[PDB]
């Protein structure tokens, strides 16, 4: 579904490769029906099995496919709706919901499985149903993150990272400007940017001792995570601003960067959650219709340069040379389709 | 610790009116407690509030509009705000939009051609209150999926509303209808038949078992004809008692009637007609199935004959000497003796007196005798200090059926007592059942309840009194309300104390009673009941009229009593085509059963439950002593369970629910005037009852259904008798 | 032959438990890995059911 | 699917009737799928012989 929406958003696509994914999208969600539960949950085996009762993750998972599927191809609200009442029925007064952990493997999730992470990255799946911040559902949902975001800010380490971003991205879909700004504050102290450009990680070297293969019971999770982080930088109640998409820029110059030969990503989580990024930023950046740039460079030197940019040379990297040792260089944009400007 | 509950049935009848009820008490009363019933998707929000104190029980009834869904889901959340305190907690409610429940009524049962059809409609609420309400559609259906009338888009005023149409003079014959549809889509019927006929003047009856068992060489018959004026009639019967489904085919012309015996008599002028009849003829086996009864008496002078089908059900049963239970505790307790009481029956349905009996109780070792008294009852009762689920049985024979059993062609049985219980949760080992009177409830009237309330330690610390609070539910609502608080011996356990409620009426032909001791450490119990309510009203009402009188003898009234400002709906109708074929489920039960969810017992089905986290599960057991052994669930009743078949949902932080750890994380001088109807009008009931003038019709003789209906805001609609007037 | 089965094993609190063994050692398994045997009344061998 | 269009034709219908129909013909249509042939024929059986 989300490399649908990057087809369809870059507009590289097709009616054919378009129906066929359209079949394989109702194939699996079918498929996926013959795993669900009678009150609405859903498990990995569940029917054909009547002593059971589901993951909470898992519910969260097809609940956002659910989503983005009825965003593209038709879906019934009722599955949504039972499953969202399930979520509910299982959140505490104060606390968030518990982990009713009937998975089978721990790399099809991205996180670690904390209650914290794990009510994060439910209550943002919700928020990305057009959903109300006055929900008591919701409320508690923030309530929940204000109070893990302040123990794991004053406390010395909280993980320092994934929960942080997800705390950060839930922040953002509320409507909390100024909570938001302090944790990407705190998100971007604490930095893995690079020659040109930007990312995160896990601690690197775990204080505790590990596996051997490939750090097993650890996917490191950092695509996905950083796939976040710039998600909750792409999100603001009018449109974002220029600053959030410079970093947004550098962190998908990582991410494109780190995208696998075989397609996809290193998972499915993080491959999921880069394409839903990357499709949000050209939303934002991508204009189809915005064909008409014109940039004009000017220096006080008298070192002017002028280049154009439409849809027929999108793709074009103008590059252009910069002699002149004190640089006082004056860009200046026209028309409509944003512009990266990399100098170096 | 301080203590509140706030407890609502599941169910939201809404448009209206329901009711939910919140306790509280033992500090910092400055307390403010709101309900917010709030629809998730998309969203609405409607909003209580309430400020409160200690020490006390109130009840506050919200209201709820419509909505667009026919029935939802929605989320109730509940907080409390005390001045130091605070407290939130939510869960799942079923709002529906309820169908107000409404009917019919004819002026009669089958028609003849040339004739009108007259009817009214109703309409009321949960309460039976009357409702005036727009109808979007009623109309005639004739019998071919084809339609002969219509009406559209009409308002009750008065609850109700009468309409009339003509039939023409050759339209089609057989079982006409008419039909309502609401703004809901819902849909209700009721039917009518059309066709020529003659008006009969007597109707045949027999006596005869009803209920006729195996064990049986004869049976009594006898054959009664009322006339006009229930007087004897001369002439001829003829009855046909029949057996059924012989060794024939059923088919290839074969008869499936098995042993039809007829019995003539002459039916004398004074009196009624007898026989005696013999069951060698009927053979009452395995193969030989139920006994219907056909008879047939020819009035002389006219030689018509006509017949009336009997007793088709005379239970022939496997089952004989069937004993009963009566008063028996669905549960019993570690630390109580429960006492049940038992009647005997068999058969027929008459107890038999000085019969010996046995009384096995497993799991309490209580091997008993005792015997049948005059009315069969034994009050058995077993001290109970056990393990965990009891069962109980009682016989008069033993656990076979003694003569033949094994033949695969045998036809002979006896009934079993059997009854199963289980025990409270009760983590304090305090605990309160109730003897309740068990069986039919009567109307208007008090009627006292008592209780086994028993309190291990009684309060620990808490203060010197304690208390009770009971709740009497109706109509999967809620209707009345009370508390009892009362000294406690400063130690000790006291047993006995009873309680006195009223059965005026506003209850369900059911009636829910629950109560609930709370003790401030935390803790509580109580203890649900049940009473066959019997159908009874709330507005009553009577009929009457000035007496019988001669043909012609036109000058004649009805009078009627009920609420000092209502309405009746009055069907006089001359009692010979209901005298051919009767009406149709006219009755408070009627009212009753027409009823949307009787009972609200358990939560619905789209809502499953609320879970909650505590798993005690050890890595092992732990389990000192002897030696270990492993975990497992229980299987027993809890405090969250009675007020779950007591039908509502609650919020409250004690420990109501057993510890229910978690799974296992392991996995891999006369002139005619109409016959067929005599009145069939509106009338109004002034302060003083009311009191028409019936103008006697004439050149007829038969019963005169007198049927009264009558309505008011205040008091609701009410039932009157079939008061004749020969 | 003392066999302790009781009809179910009889918890009061959070449930009901069921039955197994134990695994522990034993006095008369002391012996048993001594190599030898003795003859007593006391309690020996574990309740074993 | 032709009693989809009777109550569409008729207009005696609602979209909740409709949704829960609308399910039911993509089950439908998949478990069918589930039957088919690799040339595209159809049989009672079919997959997995
Ligand atoms: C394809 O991607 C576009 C990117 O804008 C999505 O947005 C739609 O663009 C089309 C262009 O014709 C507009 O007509 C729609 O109003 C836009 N909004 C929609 C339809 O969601 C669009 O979702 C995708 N599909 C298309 C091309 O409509
Ligand atoms: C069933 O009912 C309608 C009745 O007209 C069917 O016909 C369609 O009606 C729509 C109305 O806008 C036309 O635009 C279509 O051209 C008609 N043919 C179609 C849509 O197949 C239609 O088959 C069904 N659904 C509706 C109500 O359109
Ligand atoms: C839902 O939210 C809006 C927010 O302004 C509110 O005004 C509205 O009354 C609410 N209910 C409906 C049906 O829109
Ligand atoms: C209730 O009042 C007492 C005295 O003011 C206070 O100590 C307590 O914290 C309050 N809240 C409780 C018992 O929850
Ligand atoms: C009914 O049967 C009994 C014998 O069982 C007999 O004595 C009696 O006369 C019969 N008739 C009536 C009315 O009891
Ligand atoms: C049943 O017990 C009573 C004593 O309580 C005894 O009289 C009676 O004989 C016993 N039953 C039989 C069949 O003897
Ligand atoms: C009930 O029976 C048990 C048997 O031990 C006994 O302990 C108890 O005292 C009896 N209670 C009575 C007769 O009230």
């Amino acid at each position: 579904i989300y490399v649908l929406d990057y087809l369809n958003e870059t507009q590289q696509l097709t009616p054919e490769i378009k129906s066929k994914a359209i079949g394989y999208l109702n194939t699996g969600y079918q498929r996926q029906l013959n795993y669900k539960h009678y009150d609405g949950s859903y498990s990995t085996f569940g029917e054909r099995y009547g002593r059971n009762q589901g993951n909470t993750w898992l519910t969260a998972f097809v609940l956002k496919t659910f989503a983005q599927a009825r965003a593209y191809i038709f879906i019934d609200e009722a599955h949504i709706t039972q499953a969202l009442i399930w979520l509910s029925q299982r959140q505490k007064d104060n606390g968030c919901f518990r982990s009713s952990g009937s998975l089978l493997n721990n790399a099809i999730k991205g996180g670690v499985e904390d209650e914290v992470t794990l009510s994060a990255y439910i209550t943002i799946a919700l928020l990305e149903i057009p959903l109300t911040v006055t929900h008591p559902v919701v409320r508690n949902a923030l309530f929940c993150l204000e109070s893990a975001w302040k123990t794991a800010q004053e406390g010395d380490h909280g993980s320092h990272v994934y929960t942080k971003a997800l705390l950060a991205y839930a922040f953002a879909l509320a409507g909390n400007q100024d909570k938001r700004k302090e944790v990407l504050k705190s998100l971007n102290e604490e930095a893995v940017k690079k020659d040109n450009s930007v990312h995160w990680e896990r601690p690197q070297k775990p204080k505790a001792p590990v596996g051997h293969f490939y750090e097993p019971q650890a996917p490191s999770a950092e695509v996905e995570m950083t796939s976040y982080v710039l998600l909750a930088y792409l999100t603001a109640q009018p449109a974002p601003t220029s600053e959030d998409l410079t970093s947004a820029t550098n962190i998908v110059k990582w991410i494109t960067k780190q995208q696998n030969a075989q397609g996809g990503f290193s998972s499915t989580q993080d491959t999921v959650v880069a394409l839903h990024a990357l499709s949000k930023y050209g939303a934002a950046t991508f204009t189809r219709t915005g064909k008409a740039a014109q940039v004009t460079i000017q220096s006080s030197g008298t070192f002017s340069s002028k280049f154009q940019v439409d849809n027929n040379n999108r793709l074009l990297l103008q590059q252009v040379s910069l002699p002149e040792l004190p640089g006082e260089y004056s860009m200046k944009v026209t028309g409509e389709g944003c512009v990266y400007l990399q100098t170096s | 610790k301080p203590q509140y509950m706030v407890l609502v049935p599941s169910l939201l009848h809404t448009e209206t009116t329901e009711k939910g009820c919140v306790l509280l008490s033992y500090l910092n009363e400055t307390v403010t407690v709101s309900a917010s019933l709030e629809s998730v998707r998309g969203n609405r929000s409607l909003f209580t509030d309430l400020e409160a104190e200690n020490d006390v029980l109130h009840c506050v009834a919200f209201a709820v509009p419509k909505s667009s869904s026919n029935e939802e889901v929605m989320f109730l959340t509940v907080q409390v705000k005390g001045p130091t305190q605070e407290f939130k907690k939510r869960t799942t409610v079923m709002v529906k939009n309820e169908d107000s429940l409404v009917f019919v009524q004819t002026d009669k049962s089958i028609y003849k051609p040339g004739q009108t059809v007259k009817f009214r409609v109703v309409s009321m609420d949960e309460n039976f209150h009357p409702l005036n309400e727009l109808i979007p559609l009623v109309y005639i259906q004739d019998p071919k999926g084809n339609r002969i009338a219509q009406w559209q888009s009409f308002q009750l005023e008065g609850g109700l509303k009468q309409f009339s149409f003509p039939l023409s003079s050759e339209p089609f014959q057989g079982s006409y209808k008419v039909v309502v549809q609401k703004k809901s889509g819902g849909r209700t019927e009721h039917p009518f038949t059309v066709e020529e006929f003659v008006l009969p003047k007597f109707e045949v009856q027999v006596t005869v078992p009803k209920i006729i068992t195996i064990l049986e060489e004869e049976m009594n018959v006898s054959v009664c004809g009322l006339y006009t004026y229930g007087k004897p009639v001369p002439g001829h019967v003829t009855v046909s008692i029949c057996r059924k489904y012989s060794d024939a085919s059923d088919c290839h012309g074969e008869d499936s009637q098995a042993f039809c015996e007829k019995f003539s008599g002459q039916l004398n002028s004074h009196g009624c007609f007898y026989q005696q009849v013999k069951t060698k003829v009927f053979q009452l086996k395995r193969k030989e199935y139920e006994m219907k009864l056909h008879t047939e008496a020819q009035i002389q002078e006219e030689g018509t004959v006509v017949e009336l089908t009997g007793r088709q059900s005379s239970e022939i049963t496997r089952t004989i000497t069937k004993l009963s239970f009566v008063k028996v505790d669905s549960h019993f307790r570690q630390g109580i003796p429960f006492f049940g009481q038992v009647r005997l029956v068999d058969g027929k349905g008459v107890p038999i007196p000085n019969k010996v009996i046995f009384i096995r109780g497993n799991e309490a070792n209580y091997y008993s005798n005792a015997t049948t008294d005059e009315h069969g009852l034994v009050q058995f009762s077993i001290n109970t200090t056990n393990v965990m689920g009891t069962s109980l049985t009682v016989r008069v024979n033993y656990k076979d059926r003694s003569p033949c059993y094994g033949y695969q062609w045998v036809s002979e049985e006896h009934e079993e007592a059997h009854h199963t219980a289980y025990l409270v949760f009760s983590p304090s080992k305090s605990f309160v059942h109730l003897e309740p009177m068990s069986h039919e409830l009567p109307c208007g009237h008090t009627q006292t309840v008592q209780a086994h309330y028993i309190l291990n330690g009684g309060t620990l610390l808490g203060l010197k009194k304690l208390s009770f609070y009971y709740l009497i539910m109706a109509k999967g609502g809620i209707v009345r309300t009370g508390t009892h608080g009362l000294l406690v011996k400063q130690e000790d356990m006291k047993g006995h104390f009873s309680i006195s409620i009223p059965v005026k009426s506003d209850i369900a032909p059911v009636a829910r009673l629950l109560i609930y001791a709370v003790l401030p450490t935390g803790d509580v119990i109580g203890d649900s009941a049940k009473y066959d309510v019997e159908n009874c009203l709330a507005n009553k009402v009577d009929l009457s009229f000035s007496p019988s009188q001669s043909l012609p003898a036109s000058h004649a009234h009805l009078r009627v009593t009920a609420a000092p400002q209502s309405v009746c709906a009055l069907r006089a109708v001359d009692q010979s085509v209901l005298l051919m074929k009767p009406d149709a489920e006219l009755s408070a039960s009627s009212v009753y059963n027409l009823l949307p969810e009787k009972d609200l017992t358990g939560f619905p089905g789209p809502l499953n439950d609320q879970d909650n986290e505590d798993c005690i599960n050890r890595h092992n057991v732990y389990i000192n002593g002897i030696t270990y052994t492993p975990v497992s669930s229980t299987n027993e009743k809890d405090m969250y369970s009675f007020l779950e078949d007591m039908g509502l949902k609650a919020f409250t932080n004690s420990k109501i629910r057993k510890p229910k750890m978690c799974p296992q994380l392991q996995q891999y001088t006369v002139r005619k005037y109409f016959p067929e109807t005599w009145i069939w009008d509106l009338v109004v009931v002034n302060s003083a009852g009311v009191a028409e003038v019936g103008v006697t019709v004439p050149d007829t003789i038969t019963e005169w259904k007198a049927g009264a209906f009558c309505l008011s805001e205040d008091a609701g609609l009410g039932i009157s008798s079939t008061a004749s007037l020969r």
